[PDB]
């Protein structure tokens, strides 16, 4: 199951 | 010596030579199978007085027990022995009777509908019998036959007798579905369809294959019901669920409109107490016809991500809460659009509203994104409106952690379901899905079970067997056949609820998909995980949608567009090739090979018989019959296992012998990216949605724990490639 | 455990060849000087080259100052406190000499039976069963470690539902007797009720005159009395569904591996004993011994009969051809017969049984290896004929040896109670269904033998019994008794490290072996057991095996558990011992 | 261990 | 537990003064006629006016066809299997008549004591103590309910 570690820095680059 | 109890009660000496001859017959054409090996295993179990049917089960199981990757032709040896047995059980001999004599007997016993004898003459049955090739029974695999015997063939539940064989099933399904065709074309269509199904090119759902030809008219396997924010609609919804689950249909329930816990006294109609007590009520409704109260009856319930109660809803199937905080035997679909995702990426907040406090927000969520954004930001201002704030990272994580831990919290991208859709979102928005997340169709709430103004979506399913077709141009005939067969069934079947009949007669919606994709990729030397299949998939699914649309087009010329064709984007000359997620251009460069503009005009002029045509569903049973890999899914392994009261059923993936290396097994995929791109490429052409899975092997991740970072990145990758829905999350056990 | 040594100091005082020569020397020590040292040499040769195996008590003890060599006893309990006490006392005496015990306790009247005046049988079987268990464990350090017994009762005993679950994990403590195994006794009628989906009527043996006796001795009579008593409503009875009763038994058998079965008709219709004089009404610890017993009314009651058995085995792997069995039979039978006079008897009833019937139980070891080197297997029927050939030769030559010995020294006192005395042979009385699964002809002159037995008698009332072997067969590096090897290498823990033993001639036979878990099912094995039982005087320690991973959802179906049970019965299998369920 | 499913139909054929 | 009655049907067949007179009558029944009925009267008086009490086995049994009235026995065990067996047997016999038992078992030699040849006293007292306990409980429904002993 899960590791609830999340970085916003990484996500914010993504183009929807 | 050794004696044998005959079929009657009579006893005669054993004929070991007869047994050998059946085995030799069954083994003809096969490889790496030992007849004498089967004899050794079965004969040692024989005892003086053993009845004849038990000698049969013994040799069948003996052959079955040697099914393996190294000797996969034991699937066929066992199959044929089982077939032979079933002939004897049904006809008292191996040779089936003449078709006419068989149908006459079955009508007598009340096992076939008498309209078959009404609609066709003896001459015509004689003719149909010349279409039949009973040797096609020889092509089933053992697991296939066990499914025929278990759930397709007409039989007695009580006594255990089987009354038919597979080719009568097939010919008579054709016969029934095409029974209103003009005599000029009728038996042509019957022959062609019988050929298509008996040679495994087209697959049909279990309710159809078990039921069409029998005295029933219940064939509806999944329904879609939308609940309005009122006790009347809640009651209606519940009643409609009860009616449908009693016919063993899967249910998609939209319940996102039910106002949240703590909302103003509407006078009488008590919505103070919130969603969950009503959710429990739909669950008992869904389980109202299930023995345990768990075993049978299945539903997926839908709501928006921004519902005021969402934090409570996301954890409804979590193991330990108080009993009144859980509704565990239903799955959920969380509905998301672009703005919600944007909040996540930007590390911002999501504002939670009760749908009853935000005029127009609900409608906009599905129909109009700019309008949704306007109303959403407007209402986040207004401090007179009851609201609640959560961190998007926190909200998404809660959802993703529940998804992972149960595998059964699902996702619907509601913008994608309406920006890329056969429906005008301002007239007929898609605001939910079904049990398995591949059906995308318009619904309307009921205010009473019999409310003529409600709309329930049903779907009418089939699949092309991509492994059974030599080239893509075969899809033209198969599309004609599939679309016409399904369209006839819509008129043929009954509707327990006026709202369901409205949806079906109005939009005549079909959901035709595929099986054997993995095998198809393997034999073209492609894989799921590396992008090597992208172009072939584009080529394949263009051909599917083109020909489906072409078939439905011709049928509209012949018989008329569906009543509500004017509510489709097709009516306005808009095609799937016009509205797809543009990011798809970056991951495939296959050109369109068909004349879509010729088609565009022909659709604008003549309409479509069917408002939707395509939907990629899972298949378990349909694909075991064909010995096909399930839907679009990669095989978990080379041999699958099922328990049964008759022993372990093994099935080897098709052409394991020559393709073992060409296959890419589910757990061999380094990650989900390649698969999700294939799903996206598929979604370019498909009218509805796809039962898309996500998979994670903990042992590929440091400390065996799946990172949320990755769970979210696959979620976003799905969205970027315009994936409408995500179904099961598989986490490997091991 | 063989070599003479000091337990305390750890010194070993002898080596294996002195052990062997001196066992021979002791056993043949009363032979006339003309033949004595011939017999000694021949026997020494047979044992030292592994052709004949002997039990641990004999090999460790014969030549030492002891006279206790009895490794398993059979005691029958009567329905009275005196016999219960006697039984208990006899158990204590025997377990103190480390003998295994078979207790028949099926005659003890059921819970709730009339006040017999004083002798309190109101409270039933279980409190007495517990008493035999403490008796059995009376000489064991933990109260578990050492001392072993199997207790027997009929399937139709009024208390049977309570008895079947005596070793089940969680009941109240007074509802369990966990450190003894059980043998459930069944006959044809009981099975018929199962097949016909009918009822079984449960009676206390004390309420049904003649029913108990008939169960073992006379099936038509059993059926008459049984159906008669099912009528009569004056008799206390209870009804159970046969499917329910059998399932309860089979589920307990499976879950513990240690609820056993005795087919009491087979034990008497196919037997060296006249069931009207000397019925076989129980078995022993390991379910291979089938001998007459009589209750005691006191430890020293001269009129009781306790059966002991006197064991050996032929090593089928050590013999080049079956005609070697003639000499080996002469040697084995004579060695064992001498020991009967040589050893002591702690209980008058045990001495009576031994001197009266002089019963021997000679079996085999290394069967699996023997099959392997003949290129046969257990599971496919490929061994049926060879087994017929093999076990004919064993019984023939054993009977021949015991015959010669009767000429030389006299038939046993109670020979007149054997079916052999009436000229009836094992080849006359076997389960006929056996004809359908083997067609090997008899190769020996059984009619010549028949006359010679009628004229001169047998020294021994029984000769053959197929026992398990653990220790005997490790010495010879032989596969155990008639059993297929669980694997190619066996492991034992010891204070000296891991002991490994590779199956004989693994090098050349690895493929020829059929390992226990390679058998698709029990059918082939059970047919071999049946073919064996055609010739064997007593019974066989027959196992049933199940690998859960061969069955859907890893659960063994009761359907199959019962079908193997019935297959056993059809092929005339007298008893079933352990049920092995694979762990994994 | 056990599956306590038993069919009488099947057993009843057997010859003892 | 005193008055003569039917266990099964529940009927009572006597009353207390017949119980009392007949216990006297039975116990003094061999007295010379000169003194007999004097003793009977005096004893009947003593028990019926509660001056003397008698145990349950006596009061329920004396006058009935039984001759079992022994309510507690004392048995000593020697250091041998024969005596252990005898002891056990005597316990069984007595607990079947619902007598309480005092067992002296202090002579049984201890765990680890030399091989006496055959008679296996290596394993010690406890396995034998368990055996007396099953003996004591040999006539008890549960295997606990009834049958009582103190071991010394």
């Amino acid at each position: 199951q899960i590791d609830s570690e999340v970085d916003t820095d990484d996500l914010s680059n993504f183009q929807l | 010596n050794l004696l044998v109890t005959k079929r009657d009660g009579s006893t005669e000496r054993i004929n070991l030579d007869k047994i050998h001859r059946v085995l030799d017959w069954a083994a003809e054409g096969l490889h790496n199978v030992s007849i004498s090996q089967v004899e050794l295993r079965s004969h040692i179990q024989f005892y003086d007085g053993i009845k004849t049917s038990d000698i049969h089960e013994t040799i069948i199981k003996a052959a079955a027990d040697l099914i393996s990757r190294d000797a996969p032709d034991y699937q066929y040896l066992a199959a044929r022995l089982a077939i032979f047995h079933l002939r004897k059980k049904a006809y008292g001999q191996f040779e089936p009777p003449a078709l006419y004599d068989h149908v006459v007997k079955m009508v007598e016993m009340g096992k076939y509908d008498n309209h078959l004898l009404e609609d066709y003459t003896e001459e015509e049955f004689k003719q149909m019998d010349t279409f039949i090739d009973h040797d096609r029974d020889m092509t089933f695999s053992y697991a296939a036959v066990k499914q025929l015997e278990g759930k397709y063939l007409v039989q007695n539940r009580v006594t255990g007798e089987i009354y038919e064989s597979a080719q009568f099933l097939y010919i008579l399904v054709a016969a029934c579905l095409f029974s209103n065709y003009p005599r000029e074309t009728r038996l042509q269509y019957v022959k062609r369809f019988y050929d298509a199904v008996s040679t495994f090119k087209i697959s049909l759902p279990t309710p159809i294959m078990s039921g069409v030809r029998t005295p029933t008219r219940q064939f509806s396997s999944c329904v879609l019901i939308e609940c309005g924010d009122s006790l009347d609609s809640i009651n209606a919804t519940s009643s409609a669920i009860v009616k449908y689950v009693s016919q063993r249909a899967g249910i998609g329930i939209n319940a996102g409109r039910i106002r949240a816990l703590g909302s103003p006294i509407r006078g009488g109609e008590a919505f103070h107490t919130g969603c969950i007590p009503f959710y429990k009520h739909f669950q008992t409704a869904v389980k109202s016809c299930s023995q345990g109260g768990v075993r049978g009856g299945a539903a997926t319930l839908f709501y928006p991500m921004w519902h005021l109660e969402v934090e409570s809803l996301l954890v409804l199937k979590n193991n330990r809460g108080v009993e009144g905080n859980r509704v565990r035997h239903m799955d959920y679909g969380v509905q998301i659009n672009k703005l919600m995702y944007t909040r996540l990426l930007k590390g911002e907040d999501i504002t939670l509203f009760s749908p009853s406090d935000v005029p127009g927000l609900y409608d906009a969520f599905f129909a109009d994104q700019e309008e949704f954004e306007r109303l959403y930001t407007k209402y986040e201002k207004d401090d007179s409106i009851r609201k609640q704030r959560v961190k998007a990272v926190e909200l998404f994580s809660l959802m993703m952690q529940e998804r992972a831990s149960t595998g059964r919290i699902y996702i619907q991208n509601v913008d994608h379901c309406n920006t890329h859709s056969p429906f005008d979102p301002a007239i007929a928005p898609v605001r939910q899905s079904n049990l398995c997340l591949e059906i995308a169709l318009p619904t309307k709430p009921l205010n009473d079970v019999n409310d003529e103004n409600g709309e329930i979506a049903l779907c009418t399913l089939s699949a092309f067997n991509l492994g059974a077709i030599n080239n893509l141009d075969e899809l033209e005939e198969l599309a004609i056949l599939a679309v016409r067969a399904l369209d006839a069934l819509l008129d043929y079947q009954d509707y327990p609820i006026p709202a369901a009949k409205r949806g079906a007669m109005g939009r005549r919606t079909l959901g035709i998909g595929v099986i054997n994709f993995a095998y198809y990729l393997a034999k073209h030397g492609k894989r799921y995980s590396d992008g090597s299949a992208n172009n072939l998939t584009h080529k394949t699914f263009e051909a599917i949608q083109y020909y489906l649309l072409k078939a439905s087009n011709e049928l509209a010329k012949e018989q008329g567009a569906c009543p509500w064709f004017n509510e489709t984007t097709y009516a306005k000359g808009i095609l799937p090739i016009d509205t797809y997620k543009k990011d798809l251009d970056t991951i495939a460069n296959e050109p369109l090979h068909y004349d879509w503009e010729a088609l565009r005009e022909s659709i604008k002029t003549h309409g479509l018989r069917n408002s939707t045509l395509s939907a990629l569903m899972p298949s378990e049973t349909s694909s075991q019959i064909s010995n096909a890999t399930n839907g679009i899914e990669p095989p978990r392994g080379y041999v699958s296992i099922k328990a049964s009261k008759d022993g372990i059923l093994r099935q080897v993936v098709p052409d394991y012998e020559h393709l073992h290396d060409a296959y890419e097994l589910l757990w061999e995929m380094p990650g989900n990216d390649g698969y999700l791109q294939l799903v996206g490429i598929m979604q370019k052409f498909i009218d509805q949605s796809i039962s898309a899975n996500t998979n994670y092997d903990p042992s590929r991740f440091p400390s065996g724990k799946v990172p949320m970072q990755q769970l979210l990145k696959d979620l976003l990758t799905a969205y970027k490639f315009g994936v409408k829905t995500l179904y099961y999350q598989n986490t490997r056990d091991g």
